[PDB]
């Protein structure tokens, strides 16, 4: 994957954790089409983002995710119990190209 | 004398009836449809005429005068033998071939200059 | 001091919307062909259109958020609806046609044997046409067929009265409405355009229904242009405009005939004859030596919008429907469509005969994607030529090697490839300017 | 908006899988339709998209010449179909719709908010 | 130079050009319906803006005087920085915001004010 | 002598009246709104002092322009969808019910219909409703085969009455009378103007004003004259009636095809239990409101009599009962309930039987009918009663007891329940006066 996302990520429920969806200036830092998709177990990914900062009505203002340059990054605030899920970063690289995927674990083993 | 009414009178008393036909100028599904086109035509020709009195030196009714020189080219003749030995009528019939000429200088000459000086001179 | 003074009759625009009314030519006039599509109402156009330049002076166009276009699709929508309304319905051709085939020996001609209501209801006749085998679907003794359309849509038959010639067709600005033409040579459809220059009419460009590339246009610039709101984005179309008109020979020599059928009380349709002679297939004939030399150009262009010089590859269409993937068109009164494939094949790295396209006749057909309703277009007597010169084309790039594939389908384009350099905007002859004068009491 | 899938499907490397997705709850020729592919236990894999409006389509580098995608405004079904199957292919696959008309600025390469159930297919070298 | 032909000339040349395009303010089934609605659009924004010159006080055409003082702050330039330095089209897109206000305070306060003594010193 | 242009004269006078909708889900041009022009963003509602007016909301000549405008409209949206001239087809009809009144009233009806080929026939079934057949000497057919040409209204279009402002032209006001107390009749002390209406729901009931204007803080009982029992009396309440009016059978939509291009929508099998459907009013709130319009009626006839109230006389089914639409099919609730209670001097809901009939000849224009199609699943909607059409059954030598009864049927006083307080004025800006002046030689 273009879209270099780290292997996964551990925490609890409560606090804000950021998720990094690091690119190279032609995929995220050359367009503002970036997104973070959100597959569920055995599930289609349903994005939480869908775009620079932008995120469509059907989800909780605990997704802040924005663009560093050419590391877009997503935000988990206020962890809870449902969160238990991958998340995957999503790019225009003159073409559709999704990340690694990351794994999330509130109040649990890594 | 009516709509179009003193046609034939002379313009010694053809200018008293200009009025006349001005007032009744604009006359105060398929079938009816003809009733909407005719109208909307009307409506158009009226406001026509009224933008070129308009756009002339005249913005009146029935009289304007001007500071434009008159050309020998349209109809060369005194004022007793054009205004007592014809009517409008062949007065026309000679002279509609120069309209567009006339219009346009009577309307350039003077208001793309007289109303410019009249500006100028309330200027000062 | 200082004091305001209005003026009326400024010349001042702005970006606006309204109905562009048309003027078509008076030649036709004489040869109104029973109230030809295009122009049934139009008014004369000006002999002598004032294309007034202007100096010191720039506006900014845009030929993608432009509603010209959009008038022009809606409007054509409108005019061919509005054609094909009081023309013969062809309702009862849905019918079980018992078909067979026309080539003794070793489709795409169906001699198909069906009945139909005469014009005494009581009875009923037996009769046969040809038919196309893109016309025709099969339904699962011989094998019965029915038409492609007869289960989703309404077939109604085009009134052969009428033709599909593509008239010189105007749309001109109502009063009080300017029609700016961006006369500059180097203009690629967003950006301030250096030589603006106002007319009444529209350059006059024939309303061409064509696919994969543009017949009968008119391209001043003397290079290709690459014009895409994006050229990054590989699904945005980029229409290019070939430089140099490309003479194309398409020619029908199958025989037709046009044969009246009843199918009821005043009511007749007509199904298609006997083709004499050999049976034979439409066929498409561009020089090779042109299309080599006008993709060389449209590849210079193409490589220096995108990047300096890199590897292009023309490949046939990726995908689309029979109109979209076979560049389809009207030649002499019915549409037919060819593949296209001996056009779009070179692989370029860095640097006589004609080439044959097969081409395939479709009489019925639902184009625009208006589904329920579709049109039966008739048969057309002999045979069938017709000679353009393309001066466009639908190209779509693919996602160093950046390859192109032709495109279309909506119709928008073809109307943009000529529409690219007009806007209209309204006149706001009021305008308030400081003053020393001063009116009197 | 909801779109069914077709049900699973066993199948034989060197064959062809041809896959269903209806639609319903929107306008059918007004949006594109990608088609994505989810190995199971990898990363998230793009077909191509459908743009049901003439049927327009566009594929991937890396299944350019095995793809083949149509549909039919008629009974509004998306068909996937791929061919020359090889032992990766065996996954659960996706068809996705676009949160805007076709007619938006970056429409074709929106969020594809919609997704269907998703079909599974098992291309396997045992019978 | 023709309707809207000197668009780009200085203000100073614009003066002399107006009437060309106040000539041509008027320009004299389905698929024709659109010219009766072109029509009836364009005569209607015609009287539009002919009703918007009478109201100000002038009811004359290409030259409008008035007794409204027009405050610095809305020019912030000088004569010669209005009437050369930019055209119409750079002027208007400076000023496409207070036409409103402009025009209704210019039409209120000339009128019902000069108007209204205008008729009182004819009334002694 | 003087004239001003521009004088506050206005003068009773009859225009047409154009729209203005919320731009608020086009839904395939919704059968209220669709060409409408955008409502006014900021509904400038301007009042007026010194100003009297002589209303008469019954010699109003805008309701018989809103009722014509509904037919046409009406008419208009139901002419492109399907013909349902084939229908017209002896039904080899049974019944459905096995225990006796588990549910009539819902009748499987067997039939032949022709398909998209004219050779080959299906044979196909569909539940249709007992007030939508009759039989034929079981054999049934369609109510309305002999008299009209149904007509399907395509069910893409829904039945919404979506609010709707009718706008004067220009140099036409629209009168608005503010004032609280308001009879229907005479001056009116707080006379205010504004571009046009609220909005405006043209919902179709009867006996019961569905979801009208309750603004009345005060049950005023309106009727051109109280003395004429043949004449309706109009009754709007203040306080809201809520009404659950449901339809439990959970029908599935069957597409039976009439093609080519056409389909007719019959019903398939109930899934689930076969039920009627009920409009429930609440009976307290139903009692007070009651209470409310008697004290109020008790000021139009004596000082203290009995007042009746009893079940509609008689008539055809759109006049006996409550016709209105729910969620897309139109049915009837014979509130025979509602009206049972006599008053002489002074927790639950009351249930109604409601009776769905899909076809429908609304407004008795003989020339069309129409065929409401069935809507999957469920259909439940809560209506809020502002208004009661009553009719006043004819006195005697001694009315000591004055009996009201429901009536209706004519559409344009349920179209009045909304207009009452409007009115059209043209303006006459000229006007000479006397004065001083004199202008100059
Ligand atoms: C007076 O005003 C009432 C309030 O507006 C109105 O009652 C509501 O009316 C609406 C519109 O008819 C009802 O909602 C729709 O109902 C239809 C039929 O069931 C639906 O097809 C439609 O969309 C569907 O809704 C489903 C969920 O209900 C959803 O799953 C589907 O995907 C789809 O979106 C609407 O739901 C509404 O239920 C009525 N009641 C309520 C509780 O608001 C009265 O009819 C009106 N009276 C008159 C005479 O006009
Ligand atoms: C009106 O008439 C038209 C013309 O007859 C008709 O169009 C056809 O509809 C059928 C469906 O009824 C379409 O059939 C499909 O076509 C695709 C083509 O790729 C096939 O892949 C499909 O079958 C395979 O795939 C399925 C899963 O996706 C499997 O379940 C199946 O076993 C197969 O492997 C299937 O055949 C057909 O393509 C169209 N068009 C044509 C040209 O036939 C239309 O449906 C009719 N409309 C109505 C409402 O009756
Ligand atoms: C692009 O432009 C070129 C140049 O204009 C077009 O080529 C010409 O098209 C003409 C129209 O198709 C064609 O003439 C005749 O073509 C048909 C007959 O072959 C038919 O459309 C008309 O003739 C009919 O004749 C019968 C028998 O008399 C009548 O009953 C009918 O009413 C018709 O009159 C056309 O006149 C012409 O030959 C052809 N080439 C030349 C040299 O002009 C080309 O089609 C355009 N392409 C597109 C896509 O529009
Ligand atoms: C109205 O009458 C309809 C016709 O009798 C009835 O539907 C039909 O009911 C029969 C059973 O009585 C079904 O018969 C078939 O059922 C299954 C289908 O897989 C199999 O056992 C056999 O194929 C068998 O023939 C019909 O399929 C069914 N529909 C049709 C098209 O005939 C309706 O249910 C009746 N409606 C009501 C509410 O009474
Ligand atoms: C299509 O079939 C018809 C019917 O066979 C052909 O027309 C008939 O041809 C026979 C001779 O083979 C004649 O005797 C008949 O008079 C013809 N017409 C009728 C009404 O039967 C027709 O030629 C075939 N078309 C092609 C091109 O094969
Ligand atoms: C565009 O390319 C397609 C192939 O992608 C061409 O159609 C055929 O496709 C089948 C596979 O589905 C191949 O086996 C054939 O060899 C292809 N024929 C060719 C290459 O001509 C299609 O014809 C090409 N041109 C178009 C769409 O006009
Ligand atoms: C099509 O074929 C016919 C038959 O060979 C050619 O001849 C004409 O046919 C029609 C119809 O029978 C007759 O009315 C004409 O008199 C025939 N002309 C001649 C000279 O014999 C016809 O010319 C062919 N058309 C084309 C364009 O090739
Ligand atoms: C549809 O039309 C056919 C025409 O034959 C009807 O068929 C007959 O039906 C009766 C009973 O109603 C049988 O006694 C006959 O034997 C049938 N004839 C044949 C040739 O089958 C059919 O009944 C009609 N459809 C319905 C629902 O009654
Ligand atoms: C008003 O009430 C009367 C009964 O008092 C209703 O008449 C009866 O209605 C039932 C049901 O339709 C019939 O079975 C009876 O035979 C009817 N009786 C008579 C004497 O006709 C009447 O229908 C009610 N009216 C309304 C509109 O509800
Ligand atoms: C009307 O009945 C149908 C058929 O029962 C309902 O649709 C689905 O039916 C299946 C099979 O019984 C159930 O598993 C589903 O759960 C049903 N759908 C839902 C969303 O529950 C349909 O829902 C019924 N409609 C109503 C409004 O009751
Ligand atoms: C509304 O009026 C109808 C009569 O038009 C009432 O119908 C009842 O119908 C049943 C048979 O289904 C009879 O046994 C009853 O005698 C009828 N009652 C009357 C009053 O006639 C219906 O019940 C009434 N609904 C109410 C009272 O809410
Ligand atoms: C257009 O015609 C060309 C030439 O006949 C077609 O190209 C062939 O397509 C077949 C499959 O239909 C392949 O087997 C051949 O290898 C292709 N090339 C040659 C040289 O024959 C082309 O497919 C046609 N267009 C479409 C859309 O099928
Ligand atoms: C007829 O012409 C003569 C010409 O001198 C004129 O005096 C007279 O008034 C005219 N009569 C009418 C009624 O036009
Ligand atoms: C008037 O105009 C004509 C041309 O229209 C010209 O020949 C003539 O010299 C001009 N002047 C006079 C005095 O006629
Ligand atoms: C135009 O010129 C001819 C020259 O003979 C003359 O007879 C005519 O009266 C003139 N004016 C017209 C046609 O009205
Ligand atoms: C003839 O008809 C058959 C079906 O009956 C069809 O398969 C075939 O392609 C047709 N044409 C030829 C050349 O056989
Ligand atoms: C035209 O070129 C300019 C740069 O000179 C660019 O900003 C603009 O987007 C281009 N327009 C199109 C339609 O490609
Ligand atoms: C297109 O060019 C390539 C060049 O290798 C050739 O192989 C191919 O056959 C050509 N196209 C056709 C349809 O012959
Ligand atoms: C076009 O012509 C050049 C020579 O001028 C040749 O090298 C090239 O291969 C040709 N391209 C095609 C597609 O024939
Ligand atoms: C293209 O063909 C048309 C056919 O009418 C012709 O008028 C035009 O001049 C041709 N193109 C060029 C540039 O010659
Ligand atoms: C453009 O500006 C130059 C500035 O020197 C001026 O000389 C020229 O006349 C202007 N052209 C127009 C058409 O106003
Ligand atoms: C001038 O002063 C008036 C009155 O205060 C104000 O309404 C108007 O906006 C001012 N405009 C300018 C700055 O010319
Ligand atoms: C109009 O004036 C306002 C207030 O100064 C300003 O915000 C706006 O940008 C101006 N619009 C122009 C200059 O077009
Ligand atoms: C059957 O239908 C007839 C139609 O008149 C109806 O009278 C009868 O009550 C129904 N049910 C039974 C059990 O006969
Ligand atoms: C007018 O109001 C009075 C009560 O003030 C009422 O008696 C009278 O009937 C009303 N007239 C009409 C017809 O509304
Ligand atoms: C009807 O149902 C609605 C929704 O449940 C409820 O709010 C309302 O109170 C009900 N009607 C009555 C009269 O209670
Ligand atoms: C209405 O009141 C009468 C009073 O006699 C009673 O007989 C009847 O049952 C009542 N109806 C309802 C539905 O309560
Ligand atoms: C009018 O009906 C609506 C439901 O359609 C309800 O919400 C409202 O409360 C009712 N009346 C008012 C103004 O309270």
């Amino acid at each position: 994957s273009a879209l270099t996302q780290p292997a996964s990520v551990s925490g609890s429920p409560g606090q804000s954790i950021t998720i990094s969806c690091t690119g190279s200036s032609r995929d995220v830092g050359g367009f503002d089409l970036v997104s973070w998709y959100q597959q569920h177990p055995g599930k289609a990914p349903k994005l939480m983002i869908y775009e620079v900062s932008k995120r469509p009505s059907g989800v909780s203002n605990r997704f802040s995710a924005s663009k560093s340059g050419n590391t877009a990054s997503l935000t988990i605030s206020g962890l809870q119990a449902e969160d238990e899920a991958d998340y995957y970063c999503y790019s225009y690289a003159d073409g559709v190209a999704f990340g690694g995927g990351t794994k999330l674990t509130v109040l649990g083993q890594p | 004398l009516g709509f179009l009414g003193a046609a034939g009178s002379t313009m010694g008393a053809a200018s008293m009836t200009l009025t006349v036909q001005a007032r009744n100028l604009l006359s105060g599904t398929v079938w009816g449809i003809k009733q909407l086109q005719a109208r909307v035509l009307a409506v158009e020709r009226y406001l026509r005429d009224q933008q070129l009195l308009g756009i002339w030196g005249c913005s009146g009714k029935l009289i304007c005068c001007t500071n434009v020189p008159w050309n020998s080219s349209w109809s060369n003749r005194n004022l007793s033998e054009i205004w007592d030995n014809m009517t409008w009528l062949q007065w026309d019939k000679e002279i509609s071939n120069y309209t567009q000429i006339i219009y346009g200088l009577l309307e350039e000459s003077q208001n793309q200059q007289e109303k410019n000086e009249q500006d100028l001179l309330a200027l000062d | 001091n200082l004091w305001v003074t209005v003026y009326y009759g400024v010349p001042v625009w702005k970006d606006a919307e309204t109905t562009l009314f048309c003027a078509s030519d008076a030649k036709a006039y004489e040869t109104e062909k029973h109230n030809v599509w295009a122009t049934h109402a139009c008014v004369p156009t000006d002999p002598n259109p004032q294309e007034i330049h202007l100096e010191n002076v720039t506006e900014e166009f845009n030929m993608w958020k432009n509603n010209m276009v959009e008038q022009m699709h809606t409007d054509i929508i409108s005019l061919w609806d509005q054609s094909l309304k009081p023309c013969v319905k062809l309702t009862p051709l849905c019918v079980t046609l018992q078909c067979t085939n026309v080539t003794n020996n070793i489709g795409e001609l169906k001699n198909c044997s069906f009945n139909m209501t005469t014009e005494l209801r009581d009875k009923k006749q037996k009769v046969y046409s040809l038919f196309y085998r893109l016309d025709v679907v099969q339904i699962n003794s011989n094998k019965e067929y029915r038409l492609i359309n007869c289960n989703t849509s309404a077939i109604t038959q085009a009134c052969p009265k009428v033709s599909f010639e593509p008239i010189p067709i105007h749309y001109c600005a109502p009063a009080g409405f300017a029609i700016l033409k961006c006369k500059d040579k180097k203009f690629n459809g967003t950006g301030p355009c250096p030589s603006v220059s106002t007319v009444q009419c529209t350059h006059g460009i024939k309303p061409v229904v064509s696919t994969q590339l543009l017949l009968n246009g008119s391209l001043a610039e003397e290079e290709v242009m690459i014009r895409s709101e994006n050229i990054t984005n590989n699904a945005k179309n980029i229409l290019v405009q070939f430089n140099t008109p490309v003479q194309i020979n398409c020619t029908r020599p199958n025989n037709n005939t046009r044969k009246s059928i009843r199918i009821g009380p005043g009511q007749a349709f007509y199904a298609t004859g006997d083709i004499i002679g050999d049976i034979r297939q439409a066929h498409c004939n561009v020089s090779k030596a042109t299309w080599n030399e006008t993709l060389g150009k449209v590849v210079k262009q193409l490589r220096k919008h995108f990047g300096n010089n890199t590897i292009i590859r023309f490949a046939n269409s990726s995908g689309g429907d029979l109109e979209v993937t076979t560049h389809s068109f009207n030649c002499g009164g019915e549409f037919f469509y060819c593949n296209t494939s001996g056009l779009f094949n070179s692989t370029w790295i860095s640097n006589n005969d004609s080439i044959t396209l097969p081409c395939r006749i479709k009489q019925i057909i639902n184009m625009w994607q208006r589904i329920g309703q579709a049109m039966y277009a008739p048969p057309i007597q002999g045979v069938i030529r017709c000679v353009s010169n393309i001066t466009g084309l639908i190209l779509t790039r693919d996602g160093t090697t950046e390859t192109f594939r032709p495109g279309g389908g909506d119709m928008r384009d073809n109307w943009r490839s000529e529409l690219y350099k007009y806007k209209v905007v309204k006149i706001e002859p009021l305008g308030v300017a400081p003053t020393r004068c001063k009116r009197r009491v | 908006v909801q779109l069914v899938q077709s049900g699973a499907q066993v199948k034989k490397p060197g064959a062809s899988v041809t896959v269903s997705c209806t639609a319903s709850g929107y306008t059918f020729t007004g949006y594109h339709m990608h088609w994505v592919r989810q190995a199971p236990g990898q990363g998230l894999e793009w077909m191509g998209w459908i743009n049901p409006f003439r049927g327009a389509v566009k594929y991937a580098q890396k299944f350019r010449g095995r793809v083949s995608m149509t549909r039919d405004t008629s009974i509004e079904i998306f068909y996937m179909e791929l061919s020359r199957l090889r032992s990766d292919d065996t996954a659960v696959y996706y068809c996705a719709r676009e949160m805007f008309d076709s007619s938006a600025d970056w429409s074709p390469w929106r969020g594809m908010v919609a997704w269907g159930q998703g079909t599974l297919v098992t291309v396997s070298s045992a019978s």
